[PDB]
């Protein structure tokens, strides 16, 4: 079966009930290479998961939803053993595997409900052929209607919420809100940008990369020095890995103390985020339930000789990194969606019902 | 006349270039060295044109790197100490109304400077055990090897947490973690976009700091603004451990490049490629905290509020040595 | 150990500068309103060096005129610049067999070209070549220096890459060549004859010129009537290693940065990185010579602005301008990624995108300068519109209403420069 | 059903040494899943290969004899029939302990369609991070002068190349590069026109790459008979995990060896640090040999060697004195000294 990879060196005392999974020993070690009790789909899915390589939220659903798509391409019904069910109680343990090999996110918790309350609702007298056709179907007017119709409409939505002049601050890798700038230049008006992006996983690059090969001026400091430059900032377009019940917006690490500076220099914050990322799950401090990193990459290459070498050798040293920070529903004050500039704290009456 | 010259080149040299020496303390013991060695081995008749001389030098020494200003202030003490030595031996206008009885006098009181210099880190140390309990938690931005005596002898009486993030435009706050946990504190590093989480779950926060200015508002090692501001969001308090030297009668809008802008090569770095032709990556090491954030400097005479600095303006330097 | 010289061949021996090294030689134009050799200069004092025999071919008076009130002629300077200059010397190769006849050096100099924009401290990376040197008998004599960089970097020309197959487990270099028009790269294989421990060929290298030597060095340059370039000297050596090893060695660096102006467009880019703190300490503001004409003082979005700049109503700097002395902007300006010198002058409505202006320059009204340098007391009409990279030099003038076409270098010399200077691009006699 | 693992074996001659040839890749693809598994058999020395295949102890196989006579890659044309998913081709000469969990781990991390194993003139480039290649070719094509596509120096900054590096012709491709394979004809070997091309090949978005994963920790052989002299000293002591059950006495001098059943020592010989298992008439005098000794041995009467293998139905007996040779099959040498010469077979 599918073996647990054991945690790596020793996490924070308050941080014993999550898991600290590493990069070197992965779990492709202890399987059957024609992978046996997990489907092929589901273990690259999984590897080229826990390796690092997709990482923005956006991809990771989507990456996931193809995955899907294959694993119900090849389903065969065991015999005398109806389609809708025992094909559930096969996607469960790929979801175990999933989360052994890096944490389900929120975009993914949301797919997965969405799928496994969809498959429940085909018909009995539905044969193989036509219910994996029309899963296949429904699976696609999902990744279209929610991921590349949205990020459409909220494209529309904020480029009248984008003034002349103005330096948006922006915060890292993010699909959304680099296509928001990216049709917010190329649709007449002018700006500039600042990119944030904090280490050791430096995710803002990524934005940059991407603004510059579109002419649009941009900017990038590691999130400590961002306390000087929101005296400029006229706009905050922070980006949100996942949205809560409370009005929270948890997303990567540093937004919160960004959302914090941001709102204490008195420049109003935004965030973006699709439908699909309105879980009913609520947290109040962001310490409940983190995806701990790897923890041996925080170790930069400081002169000749890395600072951190030798690291678990000390006896109490304990490295850690968060991976998801909330922040309060308090200082966020958009939440720029397909159906409209809806408020912080109107998320739960309107985004799910 | 040749040797003073010298070390008056050589060591607006290594102050203009880099960090030499490294210690903050070792700054303002070799400041006060070349200076004793100027009022001594220089040219200089009057109290007025000694003024004057360690003036147009002074200018110099601080105007070379305007940002570490540890030798200006130690200027500027030794300008308030003349003045009180005049004012002793006078028994405001500069006539030499007395003479090299005066210069051994001035040896004398940067001597008893210099001491009581040199016993700083012990003092703030021996005075540290009065703000730690048992089982708490303490971050430390940077690495400030005053907050690592006080962290570190603190420690052998009790037992508590130390959550030191690092200053990330380049790392140092990695060598602090390592200096604590070979004594043994039950440390923790993190990157310092990860505050506004942990921020919650801290008792208290010792940070370190390069200068403190008129109002408090003290000049700290950069993202410290944001620390102080979460600080200050949860009314956590902060205990700013800055020795007496590290003061600075400045004040906050009253100059330019107040922040560090070094070297860009260290947050983008060069290896990128293309997109360094359009982008203007920044880079401030030194923040600047607003002063109502900051609660209880511990200075190396015991505690003081941060509305009560100015007192210990006009008892250091001379209300006229603003602009030096 | 002994001091640590450096010859400085304060002269760029091809003619990639005209028609401007007619003016004055390329070792003394301003990046940032300082001259290269003061850079250079300033680089080599940084380092340690204990004296820099800077050597001079073209207009000696010139450069020693100007040296002799640097901040390094004055007695104080730890590293006692000592000009030696004649007319004779043609060539690298020449300055070499010059310090070996003249027997001036003693050990380890830096044989650096006249004007690098550096701040490498090479202080480790010359202890461990002196520990490569003594540990195996004088079989190591030239340690160059190399820069990190993707191979799209603006601050890369069409004739500086050097794919250079070096070995990795010394750092040792086996073949070094060009690259002006290749699309196919040739390796002699008789690199991987011996050591099959690996060949890390690399193109992500940076020509910075500050290749170190030994007395070997020159001794080796004398042998060979023949050897006119570091480049040619290193690939000659490359090539018969078989008799004679003395084997190269080098040594990347990679939170330095240095480069090395050769033709103009290097020049922009390492205008831009050394106004953009590229080359901390480095940088205007600190001021590395001792003057108060450009005694600069920083500002935000390192938009400098020296001391009496006088600007005017609604000139809206944008980013990275520095503003020498003296200046005075006009109303309802625009100035963004220029190099404004001392003494300058400026209209209306005037854009000034990417420009580079040196000193007396006098900008009238309605002009739109872009990318283009323009040298001293390039005095400017008004209703003109320039376009990228058109030169104009040493005061030449431009008239109204006459633009210019996209690469366009007008000056006062007839046969040197592509124009004449006159009241247009036409009427040139 | 991810991978249709057939094995290449195209030239008894391979079931060679202490225990056969072929058991070691069907080992190593016995022991991480493949529950099934092809083989591939041709008329070289007999179209019934498979006959004598057929002996063994993990019978989950589907060997298929062939033609008359070919090279390699056209015996992947050849199976295309019964193959419908990315192929894990192996070489029957294969011996190792690589963790497969690497090799195929990368290949399905990338996205990749090609995978090879690697061991530290075959001009192999590496890229930077140790994984993927950029340069692959030997210096049959090339003259004197190695050539480089300057894009891939422009996409790749760093290349790093390896001149000593054996490969041993482990693969796992995808689909399409062996839809391609069967489509074209020109291509008559796997990794002599194959590997460089498609190195060559980078591209055709559809790109389409290729990781050589390089490790230290055993190679293969071939009819070589120093290296099969070699492998089978290494592999007297890798066997430690992959004699294991044996029905022996051993009075005599022999320790960590491969003592195999359907034998039994009597006394009064010493070969240690050499290979003799089943079927072992050891009871006479046998001096410090360190060698292996072949299948079907028979020899006695105080002998002596000096480093070397005599093949199947050997007789030397009553004083042997040589060293260094190889012993033919089914030749009886008694009374002659050889010198360090070969045997005449």
């Amino acid at each position: 079966q599918v073996p647990t990879r054991k945690d790596y060196g020793s996490k924070v005392s308050l941080f014993s009930h999550l898991p600290q999974y590493s990069r070197q020993n992965s779990l492709t070690q202890f399987m059957s290479i024609p992978s046996s009790v997990i489907h092929p789909a589901m273990v690259r899915l999984g590897l080229q998961y826990s390796q690092g390589l997709v990482s923005g939220s956006n991809a990771r659903c989507i990456a996931l939803l193809r995955a899907l798509q294959q694993v119900i391409q090849d389903y065969t019904t065991p015999p005398n053993e109806e389609l809708s069910r025992d094909l559930v109680n096969k996607l469960k343990p790929y979801m175990s595997f999933l989360t052994q090999c890096r944490p389900l996110s929120a975009s993914m918790h949301n797919a997965i409900k969405f799928l496994n309350k969809e498959i429940t609702s085909v018909g009995s007298s539905k044969r193989e052929e036509e219910a994996k056709s029309e899963l296949r179907a429904a699976i696609d007017r999902y990744v279209q209607e929610k991921i590349v119709l949205a990020a459409q409409a909220i494209s529309r939505f904020a480029y009248q919420k984008i003034s002349n002049g103005d330096v948006i601050l922006v915060y890292g890798c993010s699909s959304l809100v680099s296509r928001i700038l990216q049709e917010a230049w190329t649709e007449g008006r002018r700006f500039r940008v600042v990119v944030v992006d904090s280490r050791p996983w430096l995710e803002g690059r990524h934005t940059l990369r991407s603004l510059v090969h579109a002419g649009v001026p941009a900017s990038y400091l590691l999130i400590p020095a961002a306390s000087y430059v929101l005296p400029e900032v006229s706009k905050v377009l922070l980006g949100a890995h996942a949205l809560l019940a409370n009005g929270s917006v948890m997303s990567r690490v540093g937004t919160a103390q960004l959302a914090l500076v941001a709102r204490a220099h008195n420049v109003p914050v935004l965030v973006c985020c699709e439908t699909y990322k309105f879980c009913e799950r609520v947290q109040t401090d962001a310490f409940v339930s983190n995806e701990l990193d790897d923890p041996d990459d925080l170790q930069c290459k400081r002169g000749e000789h890395v600072a951190l070498a030798n690291w678990q050798n000390h006896a109490s040293l304990r490295l850690l990194n968060l991976v998801y920070d909330v922040t309060p529903p308090e200082l966020v004050d958009l939440v720029i969606t397909e159906l409209g500039m809806i408020p912080c704290s109107s998320v739960p009456v309107v985004l799910r019902v | 006349g040749s040797e003073l010259s010298e070390r008056i080149e050589s060591f607006v040299e290594t102050l203009k270039r880099g960090g030499g020496p490294r210690s903050s303390e070792e700054m303002a013991r070799e400041t006060l060295g070349l200076l004793r060695q100027i009022i001594t081995d220089h040219r200089w008749s009057n109290a007025g044109e000694l003024m004057e001389l360690i003036r147009r030098e002074g200018r110099r020494m601080t105007a070379a790197q305007p940002s570490e200003t540890t030798v200006g202030n130690m200027v500027r003490r030794v300008l308030k100490i003349i003045r009180e030595e005049y004012g002793r031996l006078h028994g405001n206008e500069d006539f030499s109304f007395h003479y090299a009885q005066l210069q051994s006098n001035i040896i004398e009181a940067i001597n008893e400077l210099l001491v009581e210099l040199e016993g700083t880190m012990e003092n703030i140390a021996a005075q540290a055990l009065e703000h730690i309990h048992s089982n708490e938690v303490i971050m430390t931005i940077g690495f400030s090897r005053t907050v690592e005596a006080f962290l570190k002898e603190a420690a052998r009486k009790r037992k508590f947490h130390v959550i030191v993030a690092e200053c990330a435009p380049f790392c140092q706050g990695h060598e602090m973690a390592v200096n604590l946990s070979k004594a043994g504190i039950e440390t923790t590093v993190m990157t310092d976009a990860a505050i506004f989480a942990v921020m919650s779950r801290v008792n208290k926060v010792i940070i370190g700091t390069k200068t403190i200015l008129a109002n408090g508002a003290l000049r700290a090692v950069t993202g410290t603004h944001t620390l102080a501001l979460a600080a200050k969001h949860h009314s956590t308090p902060l205990i700013v451990c800055a020795p007496m030297f590290k003061l600075s009668p400045q004040f906050p809008n009253e100059e330019d490049s107040f922040h560090k802008f070094v070297a860009p090569e260290e947050v983008l770095p060069f290896t990128e490629g293309d997109i360094l032709e359009k982008v203007s990556v920044h880079c401030p090491v030194f923040d600047y905290v607003p002063p109502e954030l900051i609660t209880l400097f511990i200075s190396n005479i015991g505690g003081n509020a941060p509305s009560y600095i100015y007192r210990l303006m006009s008892e250091l330097y001379h209300p006229d040595d603003h602009v030096l | 150990p002994p001091p640590l010289q450096a010859v400085l061949v304060a002269d760029s021996f091809d003619r990639r500068f005209f028609p401007i090294s007619k003016d004055q030689p390329r070792v003394l134009l301003p990046l940032a309103n300082v001259a290269l050799i003061d850079y250079t200069l300033e680089f080599l004092t940084a380092t340690g060096v204990q004296e820099t025999f800077v050597f001079c071919c073209w207009k000696a008076a010139q450069i020693k005129e100007h040296l002799l009130k640097s901040k390094w002629c004055r007695p104080t300077s730890l590293n006692v610049v000592r000009i030696i200059t004649s007319e004779l010397y043609r060539s690298l190769g020449d300055v070499l067999r010059d310090v070996d006849a003249k027997a001036l050096v003693r050990s380890d100099f830096l044989l650096v070209y006249g004007d690098v924009i550096s701040n490498i401290n090479i202080t480790r990376a010359l202890e461990e070549h002196r520990l490569r040197r003594k540990l195996e008998k004088n079989v190591s004599v030239m340690t160059m220096i190399f820069k990190e960089s993707s191979p799209s970097h603006p601050t890369r020309c069409h004739e500086d890459n050097v794919v250079v197959a070096v070995d990795s487990t010394t750092n040792r270099v086996l073949h070094f060549q060009k690259t002006q028009g290749l699309r196919r790269f040739a390796f002699p294989l008789s690199l991987f004859q011996g050591s099959s421990d690996g060949v890390e060929v690399r193109y992500d290298l940076l020509d910075c010129h500050i290749s170190i030597c030994s007395p070997q060095v020159a001794q080796l340059f004398t042998d060979n009537f023949d050897y006119q370039t570091r480049d040619d000297f290193v690939r000659g050596l490359l090539v018969n290693e078989e008799i004679l090893g003395n084997q190269i060695h080098m040594h990347v660096t990679a939170k330095e940065y240095g480069a090395r102006v050769s033709n103009l467009h290097m020049y922009s880019a390492v205008c831009a990185d050394v106004i953009r703190r590229w080359v901390y300490p480095l940088t205007p503001e600190a001021n590395f010579t001792d003057s108060t004409t450009q005694s600069c003082t920083h500002s935000r979005h390192n938009i400098y602005r020296g001391p009496e700049v006088s600007l005017g109503h609604g000139s809206i700097l944008e980013e990275n301008v520095l503003l020498g002395s003296g200046t005075v902007i006009g109303s309802n300006c625009f100035i963004t990624n220029s190099v404004i010198g001392p003494g300058c002058h400026i209209g209306d409505n005037v854009v000034l995108d990417q420009t580079y202006l040196w000193q007396g320059v006098r900008v009238a009204a309605g002009a739109q300068i872009h990318q283009s340098l323009l040298c001293d007391n390039a005095e400017v009409k008004e209703r003109v519109t320039l376009k990228p990279r058109s030169v104009l030099t040493s005061q030449v003038v431009v008239g109204p209403n006459i633009t210019l076409p996209e690469g366009s270098v007008i000056s006062l010399h007839p046969p040197d420069a592509e124009e004449d200077e006159d009241d247009g691009e036409f009427s040139d006699d | 059903m991810e991978f249709q693992a057939v094995v290449m074996a195209v030239g008894p001659l391979l079931p060679v040494g202490n225990k056969p040839l072929i058991w070691y890749p069907l080992n190593l693809l016995e022991r991480v899943g493949f529950e099934e598994v092809i083989v591939v058999t041709t008329r070289d020395v007999q179209k019934a290969l498979c006959a004598e295949f057929k002996m063994k102890m993990k019978p989950d196989i589907v060997c298929i004899p062939d033609d008359a006579d070919m090279g390699t890659a056209d015996s992947l044309r050849y199976i295309y029939p019964k193959l419908k998913t990315d192929v894990l081709v192996l070489s029957c000469d294969l011996i190792t302990d690589v963790a497969l969990h690497e090799v195929v781990d990368l290949f399905r991390a990338y996205d990749a369609s090609l995978a090879m194993l690697m061991r530290k003139r075959d001009f192999i480039g590496v890229d930077s991070t140790g994984k993927r290649l950029l340069f692959m070719a030997n210096e049959a094509d090339l003259d004197e002068e190695l050539v480089i596509k300057g894009s891939i120096l422009q996409k790749h900054p760093r290349i790093r190349f390896h001149t000593g590096l054996v490969d041993a012709h482990l693969y796992c491709l995808k689909k399409y590069i062996v839809d391609f394979l069967m489509e074209n004809g020109s291509i008559t070997s796997i990794r002599s026109e194959l590997i460089p091309y498609l190195v060559r090949k980078q591209f055709s978005l559809k790109s389409l790459d290729i990781y050589s994963f390089i490790k230290e920790a055993n190679t293969l052989n071939l009819a070589p008979y120093d290296a099969c002299w070699n492998a089978c000293r290494g592999d007297r002591w890798e066997d430690l995990s992959r004699s294991s059950a044996q029905i022996v006495s051993k009075h005599l001098v022999g320790v960590d060896s491969l003592i195999g059943p359907e034998t039994q020592i009597g006394e009064k010989s010493s070969i240690k640090r050499s290979v003799i298992g089943s079927s072992c008439l050891i009871k006479d005098r046998v001096t410090i040999t360190n060698c292996l000794l072949m299948n079907s041995v028979t020899v006695e009467e105080g002998s002596n060697i000096q480093g070397s293998v005599i093949c199947n139905n050997a007789v030397i007996e009553k004083g042997a004195d040589i060293k260094d040779c190889l012993i033919g099959s089914g030749q009886r040498i008694e009374a002659k000294a050889k010198r360090v010469n070969e045997v005449i077979v």
